[PDB]
């Protein structure tokens, strides 16, 4: 019942220093805008952004509760939208069921009655 | 009773990361040019599956040293194995209701083929009735 | 009794307003606006009336859409989206690229906006639309717009806040194998009467549907190149088109069986570089360490669940033996376990898998195959 209680706090300690590096990127974010104010800047080219997909960045410390925290907000919501997937699917399966019952004896009253029809065309 | 303070601090930690490790690589961009940045849907996918594969790759760092040694870790075994346990319905009840669902549709065309045709038939039966 | 709904509307004629066409769609502008009672035994009336009566189904759809009347309830114009959209033709053969593009985008704007919470308001539109191409693609003379809606149907699926390891909630991925399914139903049929150009997603949105966490959608991607082998075959491959599934079958085939995955070229273009700057800053640092760790992710052959839940029920209900010591294989802990660890104890109480790993995904990857219960995933060497 303690165990638990040490992860909280290494669990805030983490999510506070990856608040702590988003505040600073996004501060730095701006820093070569307020140089010459163009806002479009169209030239990325594939000769220097080939190189960003081959560098990461924002590696792990060992700390790591990154590592549990990926499951328990995927592996939860996985099988909780899947049992609401079945409720929706089976009460459209049995709506329609519901219709085809309605509309195939339909199918039947119409060619009985232009047999019928076409036996009074018949005689005139 | 102490598992929701987990799921709710757990929800705000993914999220801070994934906006992290958008931000964070943009700023690279950022600092390599002047201003110089846009980037269309052509190159904007290759720059998100990287952050899909990484990410994922980060995934396979408890399946490799946390369960291998069977341990009784009551936050962090149990859980992990009464919960991973679980995705049990991938199988025959969701993957062939998917089956069943086509299986109705097709009957619910065949029987309108029919109808369509039958009054489009029947009509040049009632306006050639006399009076 | 139940006739007279119908012999009403064939008295006079059709595509004029008689009496059923005008009380249907007064049903309509009056169940939208809460003042009426609730309409859940108004609309069987209406998803009666309005099955097959194409002057009257091309008449709700150009209404009752595009977010005029969507912010009101939203709660019933999906069960309609069930009702009508299944069944129905197109004979203004030109105007309709140009609507449910704009309708599907005004869906998307609102439905992953405010609430923050997906709970059902996309995705099963997206189904319905997703159905009723199966109606069009089934017919003649407008597979032409079905194979042209379809390409940025899944174009729209596959954007980012909807489909990630973040948050989930599944309705892209099974929306997605349906979505793929259609396609790969119209791969199997005979009469070839359509360009290469129709029929394969391509590398911008479904790179990125393949790299995904849930078994059964990788299953589906699989199903299409077992079955898109077929009738690709016939044409000259050298270079026209079919350079894009080349590239998804040998890295498919290096991600999953071939393990060459780390010093091999570009697998999904990535510049595996990435690998070995993201490989040597993670633990366990055992000597094995390369092979073992990138090989799958959550559920097919090596490194996943779904591998050691079938093994252990594999040998507990064929020789009840000595059970297994630990949770998911690897190239690694099997053998340091069960070769020097019971070389002589407990040597003969195993499914004679008599050599280490290399048969030991034999003998799950013919049983995944053979037995048709858990999926049909055999795009391993092939």
């Amino acid at each position: 019942k303690d165990v638990l209680d040490v992860y909280i706090k290494n669990l805030e300690n983490q999510i506070g220093n990856k608040r702590y590096f988003l505040k600073q990127a996004q501060g730095a974010i701006d820093e070569i805008t307020k140089r010459s104010l163009d806002t479009e800047g169209k030239p990325v080219n594939s000769e220097v952004f080939t190189e960003l997909l081959r560098k990461p960045m924002f590696f792990s410390e060992r700390a790591d509760p990154i590592g549990f925290s990926l499951t328990s907000n995927f592996l939860s919501l996985r099988a909780q939208s899947s049992s609401e997937w079945l409720s929706l699917m089976n009460d459209q399966s049995v709506d329609q069921k519901a219709m085809l019952l309605l509309q195939n004896n339909i199918n039947s009253d119409l060619k009985e009655l232009l047999r019928k029809l076409q036996h009074q065309m018949t005689i005139m | 009773k102490q598992w929701e303070r987990i799921q709710q601090l757990e929800k705000e930690h993914v999220e801070v990361y994934r906006e992290l490790l958008i931000t964070l690589d943009r700023l690279y961009l950022i600092r390599k040019h002047n201003h110089a940045v846009i980037l269309s849907h052509t190159q904007q996918r290759l720059l998100e599956i990287r952050h899909q594969l990484q990410i994922n790759l980060e995934k396979t760092a408890l399946l490799i040293r946390l369960l291998e040694k069977p341990d009784n870790t009551n936050v962090l075994f149990t859980k992990l194995q009464n919960l991973l346990e679980e995705s049990n319905s991938l199988d025959y009840e969701l993957l062939q209701s998917l089956g069943a669902q086509s299986s109705l549709h097709k009957q619910l065309i065949e029987s309108r083929a029919e109808r369509d045709e039958l009054m489009s038939k029947l009509i040049e039966l009632s306006s050639k009735f006399p009076k | 009794k139940h006739l007279y709904s119908s012999i009403i509307l064939i008295k006079n004629s059709r595509d004029e307003s008689s009496s059923p066409y005008e009380w249907c769609i007064w049903q309509l502008k009056r169940c939208f606006a809460h003042q009426i009672e609730t309409p859940q035994e108004v609309i069987p009336i209406i998803i009666s009336v309005s099955s097959m009566d194409n002057k009257l189904s091309s008449r709700i759809i150009q209404t009752f859409c595009n977010l005029k009347y969507l912010k009101l309830d939203e709660l019933t114009l999906k069960k309609v989206c069930g009702g009508i959209l299944p069944l129905w033709k197109p004979e203004l053969i030109s105007g309709t690229r140009e609507f449910f593009v704009k309708f599907m985008a005004s869906i998307f704007m609102w439905s992953t906006r405010d609430g923050h919470d997906n709970n059902c308001t996309f995705s099963e539109t997206c189904f319905y639309v997703l159905q009723m191409i199966t109606n069009w693609v089934l017919d003649d003379k407008l597979i032409a717009l079905g194979l042209t809606l379809l390409h940025d149907m899944q174009s729209l699926l596959t954007l980012d806040k909807i489909f990630n390891n973040a948050t989930s909630n599944r309705f892209s991925t099974m929306a997605f194998i349906s979505s793929l399914d259609i396609l790969t139903q119209l791969s199997k049929q005979t009469k070839s009467d359509y360009a290469i150009q129709y029929l394969i997603v391509g590398p911008d949105i479904m790179n990125k549907v393949f790299s995904s966490d849930d078994p059964l959608l990788l299953s589906a991607a699989c199903r299409y190149l077992v079955a898109t082998k077929n009738k690709l075959m016939q044409y000259p491959s050298t270079n026209k088109f079919v350079r894009m599934q080349n590239q998804y079958i040998m890295d498919l085939t290096n991600y999953l069986y071939r393990n060459k995955v780390l010093s091999s070229k570009s697998l999904f273009g990535v510049s595996p570089d990435f690998f070995k700057q993201i490989l040597e800053n993670l633990y366990i640092p055992t000597a094995d360490f390369k092979n073992a760790k990138f090989f799958t992710i959550t559920g097919i052959p090596a490194l996943s669940y779904i591998c050691i839940i079938i093994l252990r029920r594999l040998e507990t209900a064929e020789n009840t033996k000595i059970k297994f010591t630990s949770g998911i294989i690897n190239e690694e802990t099997f053998n340091n376990f069960f070769r020097v660890h019971h070389d002589e104890i407990g040597q003969h109480g195993w499914i004679k898998g008599v050599n280490n790993i290399h048969d030991l995904r034999v003998k799950i990857l013919m049983h995944l195959s053979n037995t048709a219960n858990p999926y049909r995933d055999i795009a391993a060497f092939l």
